[PDB]
C-alpha cells in the first residue's frame, strides 16, 4: 500500500449531518463499558476508528471512583472502529494520559504521553511497534492535541507542548516517518498560547486550530510546511469566537494576529476550518460553560476580524445538555476531502454529583454536499437512575 | 489417627549402607511430605531431607546430597531413606516426622514445612565393634 | 543458607516464674517460625507454629510471638513438666529447614 | 470485486426451510443484548448480516424502561453477522430511527434517518463514510424501508416517504450510485399509500411490496426501472390479502389497482412475490392483531383477484405467540436467485406488562427446491420469570 | 511468508520506553477478566501477543478461590492481542500448566506442558495442530521458560527442564523444526541449575538468562548454537546480580563461570542482555521480596565480575508496589532488533489477604535510543474495596 497523500480538493460543505453515536454512557448502566475522556476520531484507508483515553477502570466497577483526575499511571489509549461501544474486548494500544493517532497510509502511529508530570516521556508506536521516544523539554506536563495527527507522503506532524497553563509554553512540531522523529521545529509567527491542537491537511501543508489558555478567547491557528518543516502561527480573524470561555456574541472582539485578551484564561479544545475567506467551526452554545454545542459558517470570518455574519447554524447538543472537547478530522472521499467532527458528551464529576465517576460518550458529525434538518444528540444517560 | 512407626536400632560398619523405614498407622499416606530429621547425642535438631509420598518430589539437605536418597510406596504405606558410604560421624538418632506441607510450587517454594508428628527415632550406630 | 541463633542456652526458673525464650533468624522469615519441646529420652514434640499458633497438645499457658527477625515464646507459671530442651525451626518457603541450636529449661526447686 | 446483478434465474421454491434464529430475548435474561425493533437481514457476497435499530440501551438496564416509542436521538443502526446476537461488541454503523442497507457488490450503502419529526435528515453512508444526505420533504417524518435496499450495476433504489405517504406527493424512489443520490423519482401508478416497502431485485428491474396504512388490507406493489429511473404501482391481486389488520379469508376481497378499502387503517410491514401467475407470501396468523405467522403460494394470487385457492401453507410462528415485521431477502446462488425473509418477534410493553421493555428476536427462513416438514419457532423468552 | 532469521544487529539502548499494560485487576472489579499468572510477550511480523497461563476462571467466580497453586488440571495457556485485557472471548490455546510461545516467520509453536507431576507431557503445537510430545524424562515436573521461545530459519529452540533442574542430567535444549522436535542438547557448560529462561535472538545463535534456584543469586546464561546444535553455558559476571532473594549491592558478590552462593535458594525469572562488555538488566528494588522493579545499564557487567558501576537506572515499578516475572521479547525494527521486557504484577493471596485469589496485570516496556522521563505503573487495584 501507498503513503496518503490528501491531494485531492476540499468537499463544497453546506452544513454537516449526523453520522454515528456510541451512547457509551447509556449503554454502562447495563454492560461492561470502559471509563473514558479525550476521545477523538481517526479514519484509516478503508474504516473510522474512535480513540479515547480509558481510566484503566470499567464505569460500574469500584475503581470509577475520583475518574475526574486528568493524569494517572493507569491511563491507556483505547482504540475501535467508530461505533464499536468501548467493552471489555477493546484494545489498549498504549499508556498515555495524553495522545495522537494517525494513519500514514501503510500503518498507524500512535503518540502516547506517560509519567511524572514533572519528567513526562512520548513514546512512538508505529506498526505496532515502539520505534521512538522523548523526554519532557519544559518540565511542566508534555502534552499533545487529544485528536488525530496528519501524515502527507508518510511524514506525520504531531503538535506538542510543556509549560505553563496559564503563563509561557514552549511549544514544538514534531516531524515523524514510521515512528522515527525525523526534524522538530519551534512555533513561530504571533501565537502566544497553543494547545491541544485539532489539525487536518490542507494540501501541500497541514492547518492546525489550537486552545489558548492564557489570553484569547479567539482560537490560534499553525500552518505547518511538510516539505521544509517551517511554521506560521496567528489567530481565527472571526469576531465570533470559538473558545469558551468567551464574551457574548454581542460585545465579542477578535484579531487576526493577536490573543484578543477577551476572557483569555481557560478554554477548550475545538476546531475551525478556511473555506475561502469563510469559516466554518463548532463550539459551546454556553459562553462560560461547556453547555450545548453549535456549528455554524461565518461569511469572510477566516481573514476580516470585524466579520459577525454567521450562517448555516446548527445545534448538535441542545444549550441545556453537556458538551466536551471537540475535534475535526478528515475523511478522504472519491473526489474531494471531506471534514467531519467528533464532540465529546461528558457526563458525571464535578459538575454532575449524582456519580462518583467522570466519563464521556461521543456524537459524530460529517460535512455534506446535500441537504440536512434540525435534531439535538446529547448523551441521553440518566444519571438519577444509574445514581450511587 | 495417623502417627509413624519406625524400623528398629540398626549397627553399621564404616562404608557401608542403611535403609531406615517410616510406616503410617493409618493404613494410607496423604501428600503431607514424610522428612528425616537426625540428632547427634547431645546435640541439636539437623534436617537431612524428605519426599512427598503421592506426588514424589524430592528433597535433600547439602551435607546429605550425596550419601542420602528417599523413596516412598502406598502399598507398604512406607517412606524408606537409604544412607550410603557411612561413617562414625553419622551414630545419631533418625527421626521420621510428617510436615503440614503438602504441595511444592516450581515458583513459589513449600508451604508449611513445620513438622507435626514424630516417628519413635531409629537409633543408627557406625562402628567396627560386633 | 538462613541461620537461626537462640538464646539464652540455658535457663532456670523456680515453679510458678514465667520463662521467657528467644530466636532470632539471620534474615527475615515473614512468620514461617514454629517452636517444639523435646523432653529427655523422646522425640520433639511441637508447641508452636507460624510463630503464634499453638498445637492441640499444649494449653494458653505456652504463648508466641514476633515477627520478621526476632521471636519468643513465653512460658506462663512454670510446672515440674517444662523441663525440656526448647527448639524454634524456619520454615520460610525454600530449604534448607534449619532449627535453632536449642535452650535447655531447667527448674530451680528448693 | 465486481458490482452484483442478480442476472440469475428465480429458484424453483416448493416452501421455505429453516435458516436462523437469534434467541434474544431469552440471551437477554443472562448478559448484555441490545434493545431493538424494526430488523432485517441483508447479505454480502459471503455472508449475511443482522440489522436492527438500536434503542441506545442493553435490556437489563436503567435505560430499557419506555422502549416502545419508535423515534429517539439516541437509537442507532446495529450490524453483526446473521445468528451473532446483538451483545456489547456490536458495532453502530449509524444513527438512525428509521433505516434501510445493502450491499453493491464493492461496499455496504447505509441509508440513516435521524433527527426532528418535522425536519429529519437521510444521511447516505458508503463505504464506512458519508457520502451524501437529504433532508425531509413533506416536512412530516421522513422514513424509509426497514428492510434490505436493492442494488444492480451499482445503482441502489431505496423507497422513501413523507407525510401521511400519500402517493406521487409524498413517496419517492431515490437512485444512488456509490453513496451519491444521482436520480429521484416520484411514486407513479395506482398505490395511493406506500411505507416500509421489502424489495426484491427481479432483473432487469426491482419488485417492492408495501404497506398501506390507510385505504388498503391489500398490499401495495412498486416496480422501479433501474435503466430509466420510471416508476409502475399497483397492489397485489390476491384474494388472500397480506396486510394485519385485515377481513376475515371467507369475507375478504381484493383489487390489482386499488386499495380494497375493507381494514384499510393500519398496517404491518410484510412481503409477497411473484411465481408466474402464482403469488408466494407471508402473514401474521391472526387476522386483527400480530400473533403467529404463516406462509403459502396462492393460485394465480399475483394476477386474479378473486383467488383464494392457496398450497404449501407453514405455520412459522404459532397462533398463540407474538410476530411482528416481516420482510424478504435475496440470496444469490449458484444457478439461481434465492427468496428468504425475516420474522421480527416483538416482546414487551404495550401488549405485555410483566417487562418495562419492548425488543424483539427474529427468525429467517430460506425458499427451498427441497423437502421440508413442519415447526413452530416462536421467540420463547418468559417474561414471567425474567419479570420486573 | 519466509522463515525469520533475527539476522539484524541489535538497537542502540539508552534505555526503555512505556509500551503497554492490560490493566487486568483494575478492570476484574467491573468484569469478567481471566485469574492468570506466568504471562510473557512474544510477536509475530506485525503485532505483539499476551500469553498466560490461565487458572480456568474468572476473577469474580467461585472457582477464583486456591487459585495460588502452579499445576491443575484446568490451567490452559491464554493468547490475545497486547492490550486486549483476558476477557471471556479470549482462546485457550492449549491445555498447559507451563508453556512457551513463539512464531517462526510463517506460524505459531505453542509448547505447552500439562499432567502429572511425576510424569507430564509437553504437547508441541504448530500452525494450530498438534504435531510432536515429550514425556517427563526426570519424572519431577517437566517444565518450560514460561516467556517466549526463539526461532531461526525455521528452527526454534526451547529449554526444558525436569527434577530438581540439575545440569546436563536434568535440563535439555530443544530443537523443534514446524512442530517436529529435530534434535535434543543435554545442557552443557557450568550452569548447575537451570530454570524459566528468557532468551532473545543473538544471530547467528540464541542467548538465554535463566533462575537459578539452588545456588546463585547471580543469574545462569545459556548460548545455543543453531546450526550444530552445540550449547554452553555461565553466569551473568556483574557484581549487581539480578535475582531475588539476593545479598544487598555494598555487599553481594559474583562469578562469570560459578553460581555465587550467596541467597542461591530460590529465585525469580527475569532477564539481562549484553551491550558489548555491558549489561542491561532488571529486577526487583527489594532484594528478599518481588517489591519494585527497576532496570538498569552495568558498566563492563557483561565481562568484568568485580564491576558494579551502574548507570540509566529506571523505576519501572515502585519500591512498595507488588512485581513478579519479567522476561525479555525481541522485536524487529526497519534497521536494528529491538529489546523489551514484560513484568508480571502479582496481586492476591498468599501476600494480601484481603482476597481470596492470585492474579496478575503486567506491564510492558521497549528499548529506546531516544530519550525518556521517570514513572511509576504499578497494577493500581484496590484489594480493600474488591475485598471479600
Ligand atoms: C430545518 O432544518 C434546516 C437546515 O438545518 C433549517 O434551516 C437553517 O436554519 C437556521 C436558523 O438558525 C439558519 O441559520 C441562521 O442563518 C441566519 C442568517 O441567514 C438569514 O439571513 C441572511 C441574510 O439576510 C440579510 O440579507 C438579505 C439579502 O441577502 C435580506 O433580505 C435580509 O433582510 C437581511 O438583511 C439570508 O440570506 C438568509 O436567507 C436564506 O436562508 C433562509 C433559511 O434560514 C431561507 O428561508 C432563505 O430562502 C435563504 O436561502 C436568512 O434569512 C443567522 O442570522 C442565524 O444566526 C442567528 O440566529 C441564531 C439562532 O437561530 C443565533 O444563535 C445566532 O447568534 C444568530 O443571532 C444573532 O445574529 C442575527 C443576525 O445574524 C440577529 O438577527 C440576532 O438578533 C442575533 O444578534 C443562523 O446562522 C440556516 O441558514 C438554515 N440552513 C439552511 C441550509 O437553510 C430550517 O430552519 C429547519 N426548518 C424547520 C421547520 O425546523
Ligand atoms: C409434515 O410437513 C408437511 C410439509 O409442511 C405437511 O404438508 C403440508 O400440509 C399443508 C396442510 O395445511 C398443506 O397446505 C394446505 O394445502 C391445501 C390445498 O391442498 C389440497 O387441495 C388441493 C386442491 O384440491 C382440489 O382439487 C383436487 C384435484 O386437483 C381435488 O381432488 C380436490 O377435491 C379439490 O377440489 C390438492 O391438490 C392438494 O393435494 C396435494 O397436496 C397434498 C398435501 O397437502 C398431498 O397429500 C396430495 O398428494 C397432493 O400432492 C390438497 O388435497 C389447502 O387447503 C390448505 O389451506 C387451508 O388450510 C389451512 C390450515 O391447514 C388454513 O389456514 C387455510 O386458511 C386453508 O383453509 C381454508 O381453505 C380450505 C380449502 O383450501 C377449506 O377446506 C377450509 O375450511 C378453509 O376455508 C393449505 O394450503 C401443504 O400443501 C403441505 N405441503 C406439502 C409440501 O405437501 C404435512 O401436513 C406434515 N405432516 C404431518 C404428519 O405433520
Ligand atoms: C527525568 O528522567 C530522566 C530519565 O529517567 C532522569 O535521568 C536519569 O536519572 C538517574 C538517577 O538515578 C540516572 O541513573 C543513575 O546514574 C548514576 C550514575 O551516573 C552518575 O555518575 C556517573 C559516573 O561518575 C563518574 O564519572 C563522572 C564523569 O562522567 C565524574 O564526574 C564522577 O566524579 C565519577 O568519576 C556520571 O557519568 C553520571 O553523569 C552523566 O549522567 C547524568 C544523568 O544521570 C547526566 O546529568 C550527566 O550530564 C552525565 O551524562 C552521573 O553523575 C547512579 O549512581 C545511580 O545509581 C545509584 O542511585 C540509585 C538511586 O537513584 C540507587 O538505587 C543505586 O543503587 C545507586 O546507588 C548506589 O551506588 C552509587 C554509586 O554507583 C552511590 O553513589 C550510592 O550511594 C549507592 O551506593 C543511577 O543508576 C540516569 O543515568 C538518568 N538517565 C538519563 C538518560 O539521564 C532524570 O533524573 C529525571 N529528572 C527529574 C527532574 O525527575
Ligand atoms: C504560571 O504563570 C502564572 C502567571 O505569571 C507568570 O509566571 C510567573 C512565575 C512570572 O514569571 C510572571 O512574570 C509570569 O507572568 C503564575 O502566577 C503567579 O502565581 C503565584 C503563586 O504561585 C502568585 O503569587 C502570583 O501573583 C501569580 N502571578 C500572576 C501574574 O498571576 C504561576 O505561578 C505560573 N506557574 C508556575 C508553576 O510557575
Ligand atoms: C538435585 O538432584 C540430583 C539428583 O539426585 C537424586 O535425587 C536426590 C533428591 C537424591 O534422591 C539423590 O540421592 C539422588 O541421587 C542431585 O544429583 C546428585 O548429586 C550428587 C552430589 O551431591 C552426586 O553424587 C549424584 O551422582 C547425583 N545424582 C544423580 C542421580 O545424578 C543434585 O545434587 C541435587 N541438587 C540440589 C541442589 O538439590
Ligand atoms: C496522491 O496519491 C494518489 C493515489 O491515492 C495518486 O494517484 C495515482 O497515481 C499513479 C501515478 O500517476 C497512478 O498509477 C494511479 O493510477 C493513480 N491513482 C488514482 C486513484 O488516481 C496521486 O497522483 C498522488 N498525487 C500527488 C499530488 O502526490
Ligand atoms: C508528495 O509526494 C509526491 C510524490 O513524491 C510529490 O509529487 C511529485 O513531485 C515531483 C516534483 O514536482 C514530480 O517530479 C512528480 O511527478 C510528482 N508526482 C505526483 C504524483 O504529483 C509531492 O510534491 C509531494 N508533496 C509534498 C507536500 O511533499
Ligand atoms: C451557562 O451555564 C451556566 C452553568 O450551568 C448557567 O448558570 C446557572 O444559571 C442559573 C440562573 O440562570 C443559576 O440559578 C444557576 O445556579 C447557574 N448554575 C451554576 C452551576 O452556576 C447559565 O445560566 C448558562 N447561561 C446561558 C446564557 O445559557
Ligand atoms: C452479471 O454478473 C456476472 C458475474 O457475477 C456476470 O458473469 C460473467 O460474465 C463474463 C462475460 O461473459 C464472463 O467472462 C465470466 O466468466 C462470468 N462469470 C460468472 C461467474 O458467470 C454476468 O455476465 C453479468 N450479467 C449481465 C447480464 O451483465
Ligand atoms: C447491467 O450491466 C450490464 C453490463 O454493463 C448490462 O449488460 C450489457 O448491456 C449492453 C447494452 O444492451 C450490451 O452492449 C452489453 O453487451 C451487455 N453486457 C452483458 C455482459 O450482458 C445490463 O444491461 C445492465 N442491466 C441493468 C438492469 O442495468
Ligand atoms: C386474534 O387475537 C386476539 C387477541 O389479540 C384473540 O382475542 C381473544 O378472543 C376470544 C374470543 O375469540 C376472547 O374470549 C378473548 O378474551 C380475547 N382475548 C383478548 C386478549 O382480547 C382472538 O381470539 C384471535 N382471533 C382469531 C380468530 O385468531
Ligand atoms: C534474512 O531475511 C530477510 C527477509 O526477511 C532477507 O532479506 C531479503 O533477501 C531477499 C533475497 O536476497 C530479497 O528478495 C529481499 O528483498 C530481502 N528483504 C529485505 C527486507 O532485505 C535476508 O537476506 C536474510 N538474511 C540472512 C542472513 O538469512
Ligand atoms: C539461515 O539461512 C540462510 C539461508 O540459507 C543462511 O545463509 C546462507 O548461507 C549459505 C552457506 O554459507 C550461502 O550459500 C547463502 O548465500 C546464504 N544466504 C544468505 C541470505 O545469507 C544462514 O547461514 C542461516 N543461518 C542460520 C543460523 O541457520
Ligand atoms: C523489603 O521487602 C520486605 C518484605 O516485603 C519488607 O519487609 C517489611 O518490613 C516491615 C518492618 O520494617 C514489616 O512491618 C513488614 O511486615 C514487612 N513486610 C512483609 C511483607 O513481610 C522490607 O521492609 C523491604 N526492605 C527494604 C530495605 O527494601
Ligand atoms: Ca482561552
Ligand atoms: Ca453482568
Ligand atoms: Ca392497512
Ligand atoms: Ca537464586
Amino acid at each position: 500500500a501507498e503513503y496518503r497523500n490528501w491531494s485531492k480538493p476540499q468537499c463544497g460543505i453546506t452544513g454537516f449531518a449526523p453520522f454515528s453515536k456510541d451512547n457509551s454512557i447509556r449503554l454502562s448502566a447495563g454492560g461492561d463499558i470502559w471509563v473514558t475522556r479525550e476521545p477523538y476520531v481517526s479514519c484509516d484507508l478503508d474504516k473510522c476508528y474512535q480513540f479515547a483515553l480509558g481510566q484503566g477502570t470499567t464505569l460500574n466497577n469500584v475503581h470509577s471512583n475520583n475518574t475526574v483526575r486528568d493524569r494517572t499511571p493507569y491511563r491507556t489509549l483505547l482504540m475501535n472502529e467508530l461505533g464499536v461501544p468501548f467493552h471489555l474486548g477493546t484494545k489498549q494500544v498504549c499508556i498515555a494520559w495524553s495522545s495522537s493517532s494517525c494513519h500514514d497510509g501503510k500503518a498507524w502511529l500512535h503518540v502516547c504521553i506517560t509519567g511524572d508530570d514533572k519528567n513526562a516521556t512520548a513514546s512512538f508506536i508505529y506498526n505496532g511497534r515502539l520505534v521512538d521516544s522523548v523526554v519532557s523539554w519544559s518540565n511542566d506536563i508534555l502534552r499533545t492535541q487529544e485528536s488525530e495527527c496528519v501524515c502527507i507522503n508518510g511524514t506525520c506532524t504531531v503538535v506538542m507542548t510543556d509549560g505553563n497553563a496559564t503563563g509561557k509554553a514552549d511549544t514544538k512540531i514534531l516531524f515523524i516517518e514510521e515512528g522515527k522523529i525525523v526534524h522538530t521545529s519551534k512555533l513561530s509567527g504571533s501565537a502566544q498560547h497553543v494547545e491541544e491542537c485539532s489539525c487536518y491537511p490542507r494540501y501541500p501543508g497541514v492547518r492546525c486550530v489550537c486552545r489558548d489558555n492564557w489570553k484569547g478567547s479567539n482560537r490560534p491557528i499553525i500552518d505547518i510546511n511538510i516539505k521544509d518543516h517551517s511554521i506560521v502561527s496567528s489567530y481565527v480573524c472571526s469576531g465570533l469566537v470559538g473558545d469558551t470561555p468567551r464574551k457574548s456574541d454581542s460585545s465579542s472582539s477578535s484579531h487576526c494576529l493577536n490573543p484578543n485578551n477577551e476572557e483569555g484564561g481557560h478554554g477548550v479544545k475545538g476546531w475551525a476550518f478556511d473555506d475561502g475567506n469563510d469559516v466554518w467551526m463548532g463550539r459551546t452554545i454556553n459562553e462560560t460553560s461547556r453547555l450545548g454545542y453549535e456549528t455554524f459558517k461565518v461569511v469572510e470570518g477566516w481573514s476580516n476580524p470585524k466579520s459577525k455574519l454567521q450562517i448555516n447554524r446548527q445545534v448538535i447538543v441542545d444549550r441545556g445538555d453537556r458538551s466536551g472537547y471537540s475535534g475535526i478530522f478528515s475523511v478522504e472521499g472519491k473526489s474531494c476531502i471531506n471534514r467531519c467532527f467528533y464532540v465529546e458528551l461528558i457526563r458525571g464529576r464535578k459538575e454532575e454529583t449524582e456519580v462518583l465517576w467522570t466519563s464521556n460518550s461521543i456524537v459524530v458529525f460529517c460535512g455534506t454536499s446535500g441537504t440536512y434538518g434540525t435534531g439535538s444528540w446529547p448523551d441521553g444517560a440518566d444519571l438519577n437512575l444509574m445514581h450511587t | 489417627q495417623v502417627h509413624l512407626v519406625q524400623s528398629g536400632a540398626e549397627v553399621k560398619e564404616p562404608g557401608s549402607s542403611v535403609t531406615v523405614s517410616c510406616k503410617a498407622s493409618g493404613g494410607s499416606f496423604n501428600n503431607q511430605a514424610i522428612s528425616w530429621v537426625r540428632q547427634a547425642p547431645g546435640q541439636g535438631l539437623e534436617w537431612m531431607g524428605g519426599i512427598f509420598p503421592i506426588s514424589g518430589t524430592p528433597t535433600s539437605a547439602q551435607r546429605f546430597q550425596g550419601r542420602v536418597t528417599f523413596t516412598a510406596d502406598e502399598s507398604t504405606t512406607t517412606v524408606y531413606m537409604d544412607l550410603s558410604s557411612l561413617r562414625s560421624d553419622d551414630t545419631a538418632v533418625y527421626y521420621c516426622a510428617r510436615a503440614g506441607s503438602d504441595y511444592f510450587n516450581r515458583d513459589l517454594g513449600w508451604e508449611n514445612y513445620y513438622f507435626a508428628s514424630w516417628g519413635q527415632g531409629t537409633l543408627v550406630t557406625v562402628s567396627s565393634a560386633s | 543458607e538462613i541461620v537461626m541463633t537462640q538464646s539464652p542456652a540455658t535457663l532456670s526458673l523456680s515453679s510458678g516464674e514465667r520463662a521467657t525464650l528467644s530466636c532470632r533468624a539471620s534474615r527475615s522469615v515473614s512468620s514461617n517460625l514454629a517452636w517444639y519441646q523435646q523432653k529427655p529420652g523422646q522425640a520433639p514434640r511441637l508447641l508452636i507454629y507460624d510463630a503464634s499458633t499453638r498445637a492441640t497438645g499444649f494449653s494458653a499457658r505456652f504463648a508466641g510471638s514476633g515477627s520478621g527477625t526476632e521471636f519468643t515464646l513465653t512460658i506462663s507459671s512454670l510446672q515440674s513438666e517444662d523441663s525440656a530442651i526448647y527448639y524454634c525451626q524456619q520454615y520460610n518457603n525454600w530449604p534448607p529447614w534449619t532449627f535453632g541450636q536449642g535452650t535447655k529449661v531447667e527448674i530451680k526447686r528448693t
